């Protein structure tokens, strides 16, 4: 593979958008997560809620789903698609998310390879 | 003919106003130390409503918001 880790969330994220595969919010997360749809999971570490985090983590751990780090809501968000794009280009409108939920995965071979390989070094 | 006003009636009726709810996902769930998760809400018996929606835990009665079922 060429692309970064870290960098590597954005194909599947977009994709998962444009074929309509993300649950956004805790709410509709904890739902995907008890309907056991979901594929992984993503976590914003920046959080003022330790009942988030600790609900968020027992529900992916007990459903045998992989979990995701990401550093702050805000660029979470951002790469969630909940913005809007100025002239220029820039996201000024930014709303920040705490979990995300991956029902569906973009028919893209490389988005999701580099994931796989990622969850199985973990394990 | 002009339209008279005549404005007069029961002085305001005021319109429904939805209760602003903070983390309403973490009440349905309580949590122990060793890390399990017990679901405090009832899952209704439907078909659609039968992971994620929640019932009702009415002071006599439950009840699924997504379909009106209701039980005793
Ligand atoms: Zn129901």
């Amino acid at each position: 593979g060429v692309m970064d880790v870290n960098t590597a969330l954005q194909e599947v994220l977009k994709t998962a958008l444009i074929h309509d595969g993300l649950a956004r919010g805790i709410r509709e997360a904890a739902k995907a997560l008890d309907k056991r749809q979901a594929h992984l999971c993503v976590l914003a570490s920046n959080c003022d809620e330790p009942m988030y985090v600790k609900l968020v983590e027992a529900l992916c751990a007990e459903h045998q789903i992989n979990l995701i780090k990401v550093d702050d809501n805000k660029k979470l968000g951002e790469w969630v698609g909940l913005c809007k794009i100025d002239r220029e280009g820039k996201p000024r409108k930014v709303v920040g998310c705490s979990c995300v939920v991956v029902k569906d995965y973009g028919k893209e071979s490389q988005a999701k390879d580099v994931i796989e390989e990622y969850f199985k070094c973990k394990k | 003919k002009k339209r008279k006003k005549k404005s007069c009636t029961t002085p305001k009726k005021n319109k429904h106003k939805r209760k602003k709810v903070k983390l309403a996902v973490l009440k349905y769930y309580k949590v122990d130390e060793n890390g399990k998760i017990s679901r405090l809400r009832r899952e209704c018996p439907s078909d659609e409503c039968g992971a994620g929606v929640f019932m009702a835990s009415h002071f006599d009665r439950h009840y699924c918001g997504k379909c009106c079922l209701t039980y005793c």
